């Protein structure tokens, strides 16, 4: 449970990063 | 000298998520500064700075986040740590989890400001502990003896006395001038009372300090309440030179507010969902006991916790027994049989006994006494398990002899009343009335010098 | 009987003694109020304008 | 034998809670004199306010202190009706020593608009351009943040000494 | 470029960094105005990522971050034996005469070694001006204490021509004791020298080890035996015993030093260790001396930063490393690998790195491989050949007391020996608490060699004691449901004399004189008598049993009861008072004693 | 047990406010003149038309008293004299018998635990069922 | 006022221009006011945990903020109502809906409105007169047994402006006016309280009298104190409504409030139908118990946080009493139940698992529910006692009190009275096992 809570974390904020990278 | 510059607030709530406000905007954050926060209706709250990165602080706040609001709450960041206000005046007062009082006395009146986290005592400069305490309570005096400065817990199953014999300690500790500090964290209004009431009913409170955070209080002051009262007793020991004694009531309270913090923040957790780092927490609370050089002064603790389901393999107790000088046991198989004080002595060990006992502490038989002891004992547990199987017509005469002795010292050595207090010498001859119950060869564990000055006697 | 008769003066003992201990401080005050009072109002008064010590350029 | 316990418990109770109210009242009487040493440290102070020399000088420490916490490009200085005068001059000095030691120009405006409480003994407050974050000068909060650090020399000037605290750790 | 960054945030013992471009991994830093030890971990980009050996409260964004240029090194030379150190290296000795205070105070800057003392320094007479030199020449020996002749040696990177020798004299760390000229370019050295934890220090040779390690303990030396050179695991427990065996191995051993590595331990073992180590004595050349003349410690105990217990690993293995360079026999107590991995899981927690098992990091397996294989004999690197050592023994503590805990079973691994300690023994006071069956020693095998040659009549009993404590174990199985009764006479033989070794030979009380100490001559003695009662009881059993006549381990025992007693009191024979061949007769009288007592049964 | 300070001293000068109220209630003419003697020093605070906030500082000033435990027991032995005396409607009782009633409840330990209170509760419950019982045998 | 509906997945609602809400506030969704919690904050941007389901939920939909957390209207008009755990009245919405659906969002006010209750002011008060939390401005005659008393709100003070005559009045006609620092407060019969914070006191008592049963193996040898917390192993095979039953009928409290935790639907059902007709003696007359009670009913498919608000909303129902100085008792059937609730919430917020798969926070959530039990003297200054009494049951499965609800449940009630199928099999009621049970009461009872 741990392991895959951080990596969905980590996603969340690469997919944010990502949205961000567009302005 | 003072802090000159005057402090900022902020409104500047990037956002709340459990136990945590997001401040932005923040000059130069200081990691672990506390914060005073002003609520929308005008309730203050405090919180300490977990992280910092850039205009970014992460805020923990102690009476929860519940009404914080993103535009309308005010964070005074102090500048600097959390400063427990300490005087010799604590003694004789009731604190509540922050350390704010609730005796109706005013607040402490500082005669210093102490860092909260103490400071890592010097292994050059800490002394090893050997003057012994009495605590009047034979299944600890006899078999467990307490050194002066030594830490070392009662371990419990849930709802057994552990509060009683933590009391009577406190009513019966002595050396063969001192002071209690007393914290429980997460104890509910009955017990509270019980422990408060002690104290009066003892005469005490002139020199006790009590902490109470009750079940309801807000679950992370249990992170300071005991960092409260060690900070008291280092400044009590390690500046007034008292002798201390710091009774620490459910670690397990303790313990369970770091697996709540622990979940919030999303630590790596270890067993049970406890904090990776739920040892060295324990430690930072544990390791401030014991003498230090030049200083007359000594901290002793005596925590308290409840197993979870009984399990001594549970983090709590297993972390706790990692970092303390042995363990004082109560059981159900003793409390159902009505032994009060329930102290199995079986798992029980003081690492301490191995110096605070012999001449000028105690008497020259007592490391063998309590040495035998143990073996007739565990031998008696052994043979009972063999008669739940076997029946006791296939026990030897000898084997017979270790069961009657299991039954004759659980009702002479354990079992003794809540006021009844014996000395160590008075605990050894009882130690010896029981050994005569066997033929003295078969006394292994004790030499035939003192089988020669004690056993007949 | 002998518990009332214990209890019909104890309390004015430690009156008394309280008596005692709040002219006692007030006495230490009293020899150092002004004193304490202007160096209170001297460290308040003296500002010492600072930047932060982390400040750049 | 069971009442007789019930009479010795009773006054073990009232023997003790005696002695409970007398350190309480020991204790209360302490910190009031403690607290009346505040509250003439209040009224002394404010008389120093009327001095407009005095006055104008801990305004003129008092803005540039704020100004040093906030470190902005733009802020909005706060104060009552009668020490605006003196903080124009305040500001119209703390600018310029502002700008100096930050290396860096600012734009300060005074709060007209929106006074401190008349309540207020004196001194500022101060904001940023947003008024988001603000840094607090006012004279009474100075006193507090220095008095109740100075809380242990007080004690050790106003009771004495403790004679047990033989050592500093 | 900067020789300075600044903290752009802190978590804990995290701290991240701003303008670090430039920087390197592993590389020191000081953080905080107050100049916090820390250790680069992980870069990204004109950011580094650090770990600060000192406990973080109170920096703030903005705090200077001065890069040293230097990875985590210790100053090796005269002035460490006896010595106290901490996790980073200071000597708290120091820190407390510098400073009056009972707590270590955050961002002290204690030189290493002593530079104020001077030492005496013997140059080898050998070397000269113009003499060839390599990394690992012994240039000089210095006095450092009664004990120890410190053998300075020129640093494993150094080479050339000797440019200048030092006369004999009295010298510190600053003094230009030697220099040298390489490619054209001069090198003052001193008798002080740096090298990075981190880093294993070369040998010549990693040599087979093939002398044992005799420990203070019966049941160690004779069923488990530790090698000079051997790597060793003591998991158990809280409360088994492994400390007591660390301290029993550093009290008692022929290690001719020992590093002793506090990490995350209980702090009173530091004070145990200062407390009775300098009250404690061998004796050499007829001469008695306090056993701290020989070892130096590093602490860093449980509530010490967490950070830290890193350092203090890596500081033990190099020191040890340095006097195994030497030529002496070093050994290393590890007070817990798993508090030491406690470590490693926080800096993972808070650098976000994925958990393996329990949440220890991936790596940990590597992080010990490469901490154990830092052990050995080796032929040392430089002129003058030596057979260094060292001997590491990690006591982990595993969660639980299970066996199936991540930094146990990856140091099961590793280590060639594994006494498993057993809280079931513990709770008996059965002490030192090893589970028998769990156990192993790889070593056996090489050690026959020394055994053949020194103790020819050892490896026959060792083999028998070990069978016999096997059965009983098997015996017990089928007697927890059926009682003590159906058993055949020489299987109740089998058993009480398994009774007999676990509590007369196996437990050992180390905190009374008769059992602080137990030589192998000692040992042995004790197995031959033992092992001599099994046989003859076994054979006269089944001599016998061919009949009516037949003997009985009830008749053996009846007749023989004051053999009994002499058997198990063997324990109490103490070599302070007893000589070596008292002791020998006591147990040749008893042997003698035992064949005229069965001779009567026949 | 505990509270907000400003919590605790809303509840000192409730419980001064109170106690005036049945003073007055319980003796529209000062004829109690000993039982008010004993809460002149509440009393006054009440007599004194003074603004809730007014009090509020003096209760954090120290002026009023302000021992919650204190004013409870006080408050309580007032109202469990109101009681009695307001229980009893149809027979105005004696200035003397009221007095001494005060003086029995003032030597006693604890009124909650007193007989005194459970008769006037044995009462309350009797008269409470009279004031909207329909005509009918056992109501007359 | 309102924000905008930014996002949905699942029932977290994203909604922006949110800059003004609060941690916990409560807030409805959607164009059909969906409840929900707000969860997280971010910005001007929050996340609410919307209890209903979000089936229709749109981007740009209003969202509209109550100025509040979690909370209980409290006044009169509660005896004979049926809750849902989160205080809506289940009885109104039956009424005025003629369905046999709870219709998606609800707004229905919890006390009704338009009811002109009997009210009788304090006759001590005037215009002037100084006045704080807990004090009783009048009572209201709601039913025969219950004389209401209503209380100025904890947190309010200061003079009366005014106070109404004794007339008839609604829950939302102005009773009281006062004044404070210059302001003024308007003040209702309805009084709200945030759910999950303790009603304060002047003081929690010890306890020291006996909540008699009327029952011999209860009462004698395993006795619960008045404001004692209690818990029975709440089972089909034990007959648990032996004492819930003899408890409601005959029991030594004056009011009393059940919360169904989580209950099978049919279960739910057995309780809403039995009650009504249960009766007790009073004065020689007869009447319905409903008459002294309030049942905070919730099947299993009532929404997560109703679930796991609904032992919250009865003890601060049961507070509300205690402070009128009643001694309440309150049942709760099946804490096993609300505790599934609650980690469904922790499930939810994607927070890690401690014990058996419960939240690290289970153990808190229990203590400090418990210790809104005891004996009180209360707030405001006509001095009375009152009490809340805890009766929460628990049901660990196949009797496995290693269960870390049934084990923490069992770490702090005082009593316990272990029902067993092995004596219910035997018709042995009330089938309570003498060796299974204990109370630690007896101590503070000898008195
Ligand atoms: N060989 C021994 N002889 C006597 N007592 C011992 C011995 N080994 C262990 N004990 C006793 O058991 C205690 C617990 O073991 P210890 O080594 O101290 O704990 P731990 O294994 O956790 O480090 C010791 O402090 C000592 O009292």
């Amino acid at each position: 449970f741990y392991r895959l809570k951080k990596i969905q974390e980590k996603k969340k904020i690469i997919k944010e990063k990502s949205e961000k990278d567009l302005e | 000298n003072y802090l000159s510059q005057p402090r900022l607030t902020y409104k500047t709530v990037s956002g709340v998520n459990g136990p945590l406000v997001i401040l932005d905007h923040v000059k130069f954050p200081r990691y672990a500064e506390i914060v005073h926060l002003t609520l929308p209706d005008g309730t203050k709250r405090s919180g300490q700075v977990l992280e910092v990165s850039g205009s970014k602080a992460v805020v923990q706040v102690f009476e929860g986040t519940s009404g914080i609001d993103a535009k309308k709450t005010s964070c005074e960041f102090t500048g600097d740590i959390l400063r427990t206000p300490v005087s010799e005046d604590m003694l004789g007062r009731v604190f509540n989890g922050s350390g704010k009082p609730i005796d109706r006395g005013p607040v402490v009146l500082a005669e210093d400001f102490l860092d909260i986290m103490g400071q890592p005592i010097n292994p050059q400069c800490r002394i090893y502990p050997e003057e012994m305490i009495q605590t009047g309570i034979s299944a600890i005096d006899g078999m467990n003896s307490i050194a002066r400065g030594q830490k070392i817990p009662i371990f419990s199953a849930a709802g057994l006395p552990h509060n009683e014999i933590a009391a009577q300690i406190c009513r019966q500790a002595g050396l063969v001038n001192f002071a209690i500090v007393f914290a429980a964290m997460g104890v509910n209004m009955e017990t509270a009372r019980f422990f408060k009431s002690d104290f009066e009913e003892n005469g005490s409170m002139d020199n006790v300090c009590l902490f109470l955070n009750l079940a309801n209080d807000p679950t992370i002051e249990r992170i300071i309440t005991p960092r409260l009262a060690l900070t008291t007793a280092e400044f009590l020991a390690y500046q007034c030179e008292k002798h201390v004694l710091v009774i620490l009531t459910d670690m397990s309270s303790y313990a369970e507010a770091l697996r709540e913090v622990s979940a919030a923040r999303e630590e790596v957790p270890g067993r049970r969902g406890f904090p990776g780092y739920m040892y060295t927490d324990l430690a930072t609370i544990y390791e401030r006991a014991g003498r230090v050089e030049g200083r007359n002064g000594s901290i002793t603790q005596i925590p308290i916790l409840t197993m979870p389901n009984d399990d001594i393999t549970h983090p709590i107790p297993d972390l706790t027994g990692y970092i303390t000088e042995g363990q004082i046991y109560v059981d159900r198989q003793l409390h159902n049989r009505q032994i009060y004080p329930p102290i199995n002595v079986l798992p029980s060990l003081s690492r301490l006994m191995k110096s605070a006992i012999g001449e000028g502490m105690t008497r020259k038989d007592h490391a063998d006494v309590s040495n035998q002891l143990y073996a007739c004992y565990a031998i008696g547990k052994d043979v009972q398990a063999m008669k739940a199987v076997v029946g006791e017509e296939a026990l030897t005469s000898d084997d017979l002899l270790y069961l009657e002795f299991l039954q004759k010292f659980e009702k002479n050595f354990i079992t003794q009343g809540p006021y009844e207090n014996r000395t160590v010498y008075e605990t050894l001859d009882i130690g010896w009335q029981l050994l005569r119950i066997f033929p003295k060869e078969m006394l292994k564990r004790i030499p035939q010098s003192t089988l020669s000055e004690f056993y007949p006697r | 009987a002998a518990a009332l008769g214990s209890h019909g003066s104890c309390s004015s003992e430690v009156e008394k003694e309280t008596q005692e201990k709040m002219t006692i401080l007030q006495n230490y005050f009293e020899q150092n109020r002004d004193e304490v009072l202007d160096n209170l109002l001297a460290f308040v008064c003296d500002i010492r304008p600072e930047i932060h010590e982390n400040y750049r350029i | 034998e069971k009442k007789e316990k019930q009479i010795e418990q009773q006054k073990k109770i009232q023997m003790s809670n005696l002695m409970n109210q007398a350190r309480l009242k020991v204790l209360r009487a302490r910190d009031d004199l403690i607290t009346d040493l505040l509250n003439e440290a209040k009224q002394r102070l404010s008389k120093v306010v009327k001095d407009t020399t005095r006055y104008q000088v801990l305004l003129d420490g008092l803005v540039l202190q704020g100004l040093y916490q906030l470190l902005e490009p733009r802020m909005i200085v706060r104060c009552r009706k009668q020490d605006f005068p003196l903080v124009k001059a305040a500001v119209q000095k703390a600018i310029p020593m502002y700008k100096i030691a930050t290396k860096k120009d600012v734009d300060v405006q005074i709060d007209l608009e929106a006074y401190l409480p008349e309540d207020i003994a004196g001194g500022v407050e101060i904001y940023n351009g947003d008024r988001k974050i603000k840094v607090s000068n006012t004279l009474e909060s100075r006193l507090d943040l220095i008095a109740q650090q100075m809380m242990p020399e007080v004690r050790g000037a106003l009771f004495g000494a403790n004679a047990n605290r033989k050592f500093l750790d | 470029e900067s020789t300075f960054g600044y903290v752009h945030g802190v978590s804990g013992p995290v701290v991240t960094a701003c303008d670090m471009a430039g920087a390197a991994m592993y590389e020191l830093v000081r953080v905080g105005h107050s100049e916090l030890v820390g250790e680069i971990i992980r870069l990204e980009g004109d950011m580094a990522t650090i770990q600060v050996y000192e406990e973080t409260s109170g920096v703030s964004v903005g705090d200077p971050v001065l890069r040293t240029g230097k990875p985590l090194s210790v100053e090796l030379g005269p002035g460490i034996m006896g010595a106290i150190f901490d996790g980073i290296q200071r000597p708290l000795s120091d820190i407390s005469s510098q400073t009056q205070s009972i707590y270590i105070p955050r961002g002290v800057n204690v030189s290493a070694l002593s530079r104020d003392i001077k030492w005496e320094f013997i140059p080898s007479k050998n070397l000269r001006v113009g003499s060839h030199i390599t990394g690992g020449d012994i240039y000089g020996i210095v006095n450092e204490n009664s004990l120890i002749k410190h053998k300075i040696m020129l640093p494993p990177r150094s080479r050339g021509s000797v440019t200048y020798i030092a006369p004999p004299g009295n010298y510190d760390a600053s003094d230009v004791v030697l220099e040298l000229e390489f490619e054209g370019v001069k090198e003052k050295l001193s008798m002080v020298q740096v090298w990075p934890v981190r880093q294993v220090r070369p040998v010549t040779e990693k040599l087979p080890a093939n002398h044992p390690l005799l420990t203070g303990q019966r049941v160690l030396d004779a069923l488990f035996p530790c090698v000079q050179g051997g790597t060793t695991a003591i998991p158990g427990a809280f409360g088994c015993g492994k400390t007591v065996i660390s301290q029993s191995l550093s009290k008692y051993s022929n290690s001719d030093v020992i590093i002793y590595v506090g990490c995350g331990e209980r702090g009173n073992e530091m004070s145990e260790v200062l407390r009775d180590f300098p009250e404690l004595t061998m004796e050499v050349d007829g001469k008695v001396e306090s056993i701290m003349k020989r070892t130096a410690l590093v602490a860093n105990t449980s509530n010490m930063p967490v950070a830290a217990r890193e350092a203090s690993i890596y500081t033990g293995i190099t020191l040890s490393e340095y006097f195994r360079d030497m030529g002496y026999h070093v050994s290393m107590m590890a007070d817990s690998t798993s508090r030491w991995a406690e470590a490693l899981r926080e800096i993972s927690g808070r650098l976000a790195e994925m958990p393996a098992d329990s949440g220890y990091p991936a790596y940990l397996g590597a992080r010990l491989a490469s901490f154990y294989e830092r052990a050995g004999r080796v032929k040392c690197l430089g002129n003058p050949e030596r057979e260094g050592s060292v001997s590491i023994v990690g006591a982990v503590s595993p969660p639980g007391g299970d066996f199936s805990d991540p930094v146990t079973s990856a140091t099961l691994g590793i280590v060639q020996v594994f006494w498993g300690l057993d809280k079931k023994l513990a709770q008996r006071k059965h002490f030192p608490s090893v589970n028998w069956l769990i156990s192993y020693s790889k070593y056996m095998r090489a050690l026959d060699e020394y055994y053949d040659k020194h103790f020819t009549e050892f490896v026959p009993l060792r083999t028998k004691a070990k069978e016999i404590l096997q059965e009983e174990e098997d015996l017990a199985e089928i007697v927890q449901l059926v009682g003590k009764a159906s058993l055949a006479e020489t299987d109740k033989i089998t058993l009480e004399v398994a009774k007999l070794i676990k509590d007369d030979f196996l437990q050992q009380n180390g905190y009374t004189p008769y059992d602080r100490f137990c030589p192998f001559y000692k040992t042995v003695g004790m197995l031959s008598n033992m092992i001599s009662f099994y046989d003859m009881a076994r054979r006269a059993v089944e001599t016998t049993a061919q009949s009516d006549n037949k003997i009985t381990w009830s008749i053996i025992r009846e007749h023989m009861g004051e053999i009994l007693y002499k058997l198990s009191s063997m324990k109490f024979k103490d070599p302070v008072k007893d000589g070596e061949a008292k002791i020998k007769a006591d147990y040749a009288q008893l042997l003698e004693d035992m064949q005229n007592a069965f001779r009567s049964l026949e | 047990g505990g509270l907000t300070s400003e919590q605790y001293h809303s509840q000192v000068v409730g419980k001064i406010g109170y106690i005036a109220r049945c003073m007055q209630t319980i003796d529209p003419e000062n004829n109690l003149k000993k039982i008010r003697e004993d809460y002149q020093d509440v009393l006054i605070w009440a007599e004194k038309n003074y603004r809730f906030e007014e009090i509020l500082e003096a209760s954090k000033s120290g002026k009023c008293p302000n021992d919650l435990d204190a004013l409870s027991r006080r408050s309580l032995i007032l109202q469990e004299l109101l009681r009695l005396v307001s229980s009893i409607s149809p027979f105005k009782m004696k200035l003397d018998l009221i007095e001494s009633q005060y003086e029995k409840m003032k030597q006693h330990v604890n009124l909650w635990k007193s007989d005194y209170h459970v008769k006037l509760n044995q009462l309350n419950q009797l008269t409470d069922y009279l004031k909207n019982a329909a005509p009918t045998p056992k109501n007359n």
